[PDB]
RNA sequence: UGACGGAAGGGCACCACCAGGAGUGGAGCCUGCGGCGCGCGCUACACUGACGGAGCCAGCGAGUAACUCCGUCGUGCUGACGAGGAAUUCCUAGUAAGCGCAAGUCAUCAGCUUGCGUUGAUUACGUCCCUGCCCUUUGUACACACC
């Protein structure tokens, strides 16, 4: 598949999120508009660019 | 009015922009009815500036003429 | 023969109990030594 | 009399002397010769203060170098810290303090554990 | 001869079976132990309190006799796991000549479980062994899951596995329960599928699967 | 102690707990915390604002601070004291990280850059030095020493170019762009230098 | 004397640490001994030395140091250090059992504790008692719920842990964590660092009289 | 400057100075057939009458780079491509040859 | 055209250094053997957290690289792997012999496959680091996964750790050395073969990521 | 002789470490 | 001596912390006991490091 | 400042999450604890080899090794074992761990204890979602701002 590649523009707070992920606001790449919120697992800074296989879902918390 | 002020700046960061363009929606039709937009002033005032201005680079980015 | 020093009191239930009783009465009365303020 | 010049290097417990002086270009660890040095894999570790800036800044002096102490990581390390100050120091005094800053340039982009050992530790969390 | 293997190769073409629920319970009257079994005691399961019908030894010992003399296992192409639902992770390597009864099998087990191994006659391989968790750990890598199902549909097991090839290995989870769910395991399973439309007994069902396995690389 | 530019008035003191004398200061931009540095018990105080109390005291040096710094976004401090050392705390957020960055003479007069990323301090040997402080790499420094004219004195018996008692600087600061420190010292020249560069450009009297 | 200066004024902090590289049972006994204190920190001892180690948490402003020697598992010493030039004592461990070793009920309590010290009466008994009860977080509650117990049998400290609390009819008690029989063998006035120090007071084993008199 | 010869059980490399052997490997279980050096001249290939044709580095014979298994039946030859170097041509009596690529 | 004249007597000291140091001292190689340049991440979102644009001579720097978060992803991935590849109970300390085995590892990686061996491992990364997986929440207790994705350093990190204990595992009772198995692990990663050890375990975790997505 | 060695103070300065070395 | 300490702080060797002090008539305070030491490039300070032979001189005294 | 709860907000923790590391539990010998059971140490079981040479680096102390190189062999075993299972414990930088080396300091320890040197990593350095524990619920402090 054509796979997806975004920048970290936001690591959100006080989300209850299960231990390990991490919510984050991340943008595409090969337009510049289009935001989503994923979730990330290991360490994750302001403005590095992750590898998504998806664009259509955004996840929520996880509990 | 029932969440908090502390949290409340990240509650209205975790949404999405489709979230966002929803509570524009609900912005358009509350103050429509100006019994309760009167009340509920600098509560509207700071949440929908701090909306825009944390999602200022996808809104000028959308194109709806009816947005 | 003789001996240098007293050798380690092997802990008893008597004496466990002694001291337990000891700081019953002791927390009942609440007259304990701690640090205080400034 | 003659120009010279002593520095140290210091990793864990290694120390490293470095006497320093105008010469014909010889670079003496305990009197072996700079090629002869062990564990082999870190030879580079040791040549890498004069090869950064070339052996054209090393024709003029000689360096002999006694080091005490430590294993074979920690004598490499403060080896090459006692040649890299030694001659920084010796640019510093006798020649050119442009060349200095310039040795100096090239050491501290290379990396600064090359002139400055991190000597206070540990943390108390 | 053919070459017998343990987990030290986890690459080759296999048909992996594992067992659920082969629960090994040891009560030590004061004598001896006694198993989980409804014919060795009324008492002891009772004091437990765990019911009657749930205590399995037997039915997964003829499970693995119908493996045994299946020809896959004088074939070379089968790695038996079976697992306690307590954990216990026991690893059957095909060098072995099995105990052909319950008395034999079920006292067997208990020098394995307080040995922790148990040896050949000429003692130069490790038969029959209780190894790490998680299971994952002895099966090979690129090994597609599979178990026991009854209320999923049915395939043809003899295409479901000829799809593949030998750079891969297939495990099956024989749900060797009484009744009730088999959620045992679904963790590690990722498809669920059993070969008829009717609940079957765990022998035939696994002897399905290693029919169609057969039927697959003819053998 | 705070002074309200608007009323024009005092409206908070914080104090020590012992009355010793202060030397350098920096707050959070982010106007919540206010830290201060002594030249006698080599802490940084670190007080509250909003509410007077004090926060805390922390420590890691071993001789006085000579100069506080915040950094002005991701809001790290840089601390610079005699034991020849910068010290970079990491204050908020569950942590309260430090990260010490050795140098080669003792400090004085730290100034970090507008962006945050790096921190020029001024060292008493006649050099400047600048670290990245991502990393704690040294990206560059200006030997500031042969272009400062100390004056000689009425009283003293060396001459001015033997002379030491201004050959370093004393307050620096960025320009604020990032690209230019001007420093001054106890002498009568105050010079300004480019840091891509690294070379004087004025040197006024 | 290092004490009237900040008894109450500033709450103590203390770092806890082993010997020299310690024992798997040593260092769950380090970590009770963590958990028996408030505001103590365990901190990994291996390949430090014991100057460095002891100017670094000087520096870093800590109160008080206890270091713990052991004897194939058994714990047998520990030595409680005040860092300001303070003094420091050190005791030996005769009847330790541990509740990693007895019970796993469970968390412990963490809440500022209550502290009793019976018979301390010699001078020696208030240095001691002063050594002891200024690692501990100044004034707690007064529903604080955990006490420790620190007797005098002999020379012999008990030192037991326990969570009360007050019926109408009375006070019932549940002991938990540690369990000391500790002895005091030395004080010097230095740090640990020296072995250079004034000898305070340390016991004198080979008297004629080593057996008869009580704080030696 | 140096040259092999194909010994049983051993292939034997020899000097344009000394006129004897000067490297040697000998670890070998049967009698090899084939020794032929890349183009590069780094490393060498040999193959057996087992069949498992074997590569491995020229002066340096204690390590072997890699021993692949050709057909069962004796790899009578094996030598690398004339120009690249990477593809490795062997025939055993197979009855078909192979052009491997190490 | 043009020149500049630097040296003006050639370099000819005392104690006679050798040839390929001499060399050496116009461009550094790592070994004195594979140039750091023209070696690219061919991968986004692995560049600025695989270091290669600071060239090292062997892959012993003492730096430290542990006190703060994410400055391990600045150090060298040379010495990344080797210090990966010291990480077993029996070989702690040793890596001195972890940086011998792992010149004899690429050094027959280029006596394969020529290009040059930092560019095999550097696109061997590239091809093991893991896209996305799961995390095994809570749900009652239940059988409960959710997918997520994976953020660089932690991709970088466990595509390290996956090649040094896929051939580790691979050498444990062979003939084979660990230089010439992860020599060949590297290789397969590079070519991205489906065979390699830690492939195998990427797209499995991948799959499982997309089965539970 | 421990002592004088631990606060040496190593500003010691005198006129005699000229024939001293 | 003292009369040896006022030629040399009349000279121009000594310094408390950073700055230099000139005149012997500077008392120094209670947190300044510390910090006296020779400035650097004080020969005398180089001519007691070689006594002791710990002359180091990359740190240019 | 009577007691008992509930709700909200916030902090902290390797007796929490998360990611890993290293052990224990398998064998033999031992000290200690309990009434044979337990656990700590030491020695094994390993083409990370065996050899035969060569090489060179350690700091603590003064009471008349490792590793490296060169050539050679070349790995299913002990007359009870193929790396330790279930699970559990502990752990965040000169840290885990490997290697030695001294000394024997009034209590403790020689089966060892304590120091000292050497070599030296992987993974977090975030989060309160789980397990908990704690604090607050006048913000009361002196502007601005929020509540």
């Amino acid at each position: 598949t054509p796979v997806t590649l975004a920048k970290v523009i936001k690591v959100l707070g006080r989300t209850g999120s299960r231990g390990g992920v991490t919510q984050v606001r991340v943008e595409f790449l090969e337009d510049t508009s289009r935001t989503i919120v994923r979730n990330v697992k290991g360490p994750v800074r302001e403005n590095d660019i992750l590898v998504l296989m998806e664009s259509e879902r955004e996840a929520r918390r996880l509990r | 009015l029932r969440i908090r002020m502390s949290q409340l700046e990240d509650a209205l960061m975790v949404m999405p922009f489709s979230y966002v363009l929803k509570f524009l929606k609900f912005i358009d039709t509350v103050m429509q009815n100006k019994t309760l937009l009167h009340s509920h002033l600098p509560l509207i005032c700071k949440n929908l500036f701090f909306i825009i201005k944390f999602n200022h680079k996808e809104l000028v980015s959308q194109k709806n003429e009816e947005l | 023969f003789d001996r240098t020093a007293k050798p380690v009191p092997v802990i008893t239930s008597e004496v466990t109990e002694s001291l337990e009783d000891m700081i019953r009465r002791r927390i009942q009365d609440s007259n304990f030594d701690d640090l205080q303020r400034r | 009399a003659v120009p010279s010049v002593q520095t140290f290097g210091k990793k864990k417990s290694a120390t490293a002397v470095a006497h320093v002086k105008a010469g014909k270009g010889l670079i003496k660890v305990n009197g072996s010769p700079i090629t002869l040095v062990e564990p082999e894999i870190l030879r580079f570790k040791v040549y890498e203060p004069l090869l950064l800036v070339g052996l054209d800044k090393f024709s003029n002096i000689d360096i002999r170098v006694r080091v005490t102490g430590g294993g074979h990581v920690s004598q490499v390390y403060a080896i090459r810290q006692a040649i890299a100050k030694g001659l920084v120091a010796y640019h510093q005094k006798y020649v050119d303090e442009q060349s200095k800053n310039e040795l100096k340039k090239a050491f501290t982009s290379y990396d600064r554990t090359l002139l400055i050992a991190d000597s206070r530790r540990p943390e108390p969390k | 001869a053919p070459p017998v293997l343990t987990s030290k190769d986890k690459i080759t073409k296999r048909m992996i079976v594992v067992l659920a629920m082969a629960s090994l319970e040891t009560h030590k009257i004061s004598d001896k132990y006694v198993l989980l079994n409804c014919d060795d005691h009324q008492g002891l399961l009772k004091k437990m309190g765990r019911d009657i019908s749930e205590a399995r030894p037997d039915i997964t010992h003829q499970c693995l006799l119908t493996l045994l003399d299946s020809p896959i296992n004088k074939a070379g192409k089968l790695q038996v796991y079976i697992q306690t639902s307590r954990g216990i992770l026991i690893e059957v390597n095909p060098t072995v000549r099995i105990p052909r009864t319950f008395k034999r099998f079920s006292g067997l087990m208990v020098q394995l479980l307080h040995k922790l191994s148990i040896r050949s006659v000429n003692s130069e391989e490790k038969l029959l062994k209780v190894i790490k968790n998680p299971i994952t750990d002895h099966l090979p890598t690129k090994c597609r899951k599979v178990t026991l199902s009854f209320d999923a549909p049915v395939i043809r097991v003899q295409d479901y596995i000829e799809k593949l090839d030998d750079d891969e290995s297939i495990c099956v989870f024989v749900g060797a329960m009484a009744r009730g769910k088999d959620n045992f395991a679904d963790e590690y399973v990722d498809e669920k599928v059993g070969l008829s439309n009717y609940p079957l007994s765990a022998s035939v069902a696994c002897s399905k699967f290693c029919h169609g396995a057969e039927d697959a690389w003819n053998i | 102690r705070a002074w309200d530019l608007i009323r024009y008035r005092n409206f908070r003191t914080f104090t020590g707990t012992e009355r010793i004398q202060f030397n350098c200061l920096a707050v959070d931009p982010s106007g919540e915390v206010v830290c201060a540095g002594s030249l006698d018990n080599f802490d940084i105080h670190v007080w509250s604002v909003q509410t007077g109390q004090l926060l805390d005291a922390l420590s890691g040096h071993e001789g006085p601070v000579s100069c506080l710094s915040f950094s002005q976004e991701n809001s790290v401090l840089a601390s610079a004291s005699w034991d020849k050392t910068i010290r970079i705390w990491s204050i908020f957020g569950r942590s309260q990280q430090v990260e010490p960055i050795e140098v080669y003479s003792d400090v004085l007069a730290l100034s970090m850059r507008p962006d945050g990323k790096e921190v020029a301090v001024s060292t008493l040997k006649g050099q400047i030095s600048i670290f990245n402080i991502e990393d704690a790499k040294q990206v560059g420094n200006i030997d500031c020493r042969k272009d400062i004219i100390s004056g000689r004195f009425n009283q003293d018996r060396f001459t001015a170019k033997n002379s030491e008692r201004s050959k370093f600087f004393t307050t620096i600061h960025y320009s604020f762009d990032g690209m230019a420190i001007v420093a001054g010292g106890n002498n009568n020249s105050i010079c300004l230098y480019d840091v891509p560069n690294e070379v004087l450009l004025k040197r006024f009297i | 004397d290092e004490y009237a200066a900040t008894s109450g004024i500033m709450d103590p902090r203390i770092i806890v640490t082993t010997s020299r590289d310690p024992s798997t049972r040593l260092s769950q006994f380090a970590k009770e001994i963590k958990l028996l204190f408030p505001n103590a920190v365990r901190l990994n001892r291996g390949n430090y030395v014991m100057p460095n180690l002891v100017d670094a948490c000087k520096k870093s402003g800590t109160t008080d140091l206890v270091v713990l020697h052991e004897h194939r598992g058994v714990p047998t010493s520990l030595t409680i250090s005040h860092f300001p030039h303070g003094p420091t004592a050190q005791f030996s461990l005769h009847n330790v059992v541990m509740r990693h070793d007895i019970i796993n009920a469970g968390n412990q309590s963490e809440v500022n504790p209550h502290l009793i010290f019976d018979n301390f009466t010699t001078a020696l008994g208030k240095r001691v008692v002063c050594i002891l009860k200024h690692l501990f977080n100044a004034g707690p509650k007064k529903d604080s719920e955990r006490v420790i117990t620190f007797a005098n049998r002999g020379d012999f400290i008990s030192v037991r842990q326990h969570v009360y609390v007050r019926t109408r009819e009375g006070v019932e008690i549940a002991e938990v964590g540690p369990r000391f029989e500790m002895r005091l063998f030395e004080l010097r006035l230095g740090t640990l660092e020296n072995k250079d120090a004034d000898v305070e007071w340390q016991l004198r084993r080979f008297i004629r009289t080593a057996n008869k008199k009580d704080y030696l | 400057h140096d040259f092999a010869v194909t010994s049983s059980t051993r292939v034997q490399i020899f000097s344009s100075r000394t006129r004897q052997v000067i490297k040697t490997f000998s670890r070998f279980k049967d009698v090899v057939y084939s020794a032929s050096f890349r183009s590069d001249g780094k490393l060498l290939c040999a193959g057996d009458a087992t069949g498992l044709v074997s590569v491995y580095d020229s002066y340096n014979p204690r390590t072997i780079l890699l021993s692949i298994n050709a057909s069962t039946h004796p790899t009578h030859v094996t030598k690398f491509h004339t120009q690249d170097n990477k593809i490795l041509a062997t025939a055993s009596d197979d009855r078909v040859t192979r052009l491997w690529d190490i | 055209d043009f020149e500049v004249v630097e040296e003006f007597t050639p370099v000819v000291l005392a104690t006679p250094i050798p040839e390929e140091v001499q060399q050496a001292q116009t461009e550094i190689k790592l070994f004195n053997k594979w140039s750091f340049e023209e070696v690219e991440v061919k991968d986004a979102s692995l560049v600025d957290y695989v270091q290669v644009r600071q060239p090292i001579f062997v892959a012993h720097t003492a730096g430290r690289y542990a006190n703060k978060r994410f400055r391990k992803a600045q150090c060298p991935i040379i010495e990344r792997l080797t210090n990966s590849l010291m990480m077993n109970g029996r070989n702690n300390g040793k890596k001195l012999k972890a940086v011998r085995i792992i010149k004899h590892t690429l050094d027959i990686i280029n006596v394969l496959t020529d290009q040059n061996p930092i560019q095999v491992v550097v696109d061997a990364i590239t091809n093991t680091g893991p896209r996305e997986d799961t995390t095994r929440v809570g749900g009652g207790g239940a059988a409960r996964r959710q997918a997520v994705d994976v953020s660089p350093l932690r991709r970088v990190n466990q595509a390290i750790a996956l090649l040094t204990i896929g051939a580790r595992e691979a050498a444990f009772r062979n003939i084979k050395t660990i230089a010439e198995t992860l020599a060949e692990e590297l290789i397969n990663a590079a070519k991205g073969s489906s065979t390699s050890y830690a492939i195998k375990k990427k797209d499995e975790l991948e799959r499982v990521a997309k089965s539970n997505r | 002789l421990r002592e004088k060695a631990k606060e040496r103070n190593p500003d010691e300065y005198y006129h005699a470490m000229h024939s001293r070395k | 001596t003292i009369q040896d300490a006022v030629k040399f702080i009349e000279q121009g060797h000594v310094r408390v912390g950073p700055n230099l002090i000139n005149d012997p008539a500077y008392l120094v305070t209670r947190n300044m006991e510390d910090y006296v030491t020779w400035v650097d490039n004080s020969k005398i300070k180089k001519t007691l490091l070689r006594y002791r032979n710990q002359i180091d001189d990359f740190d240019f005294s």
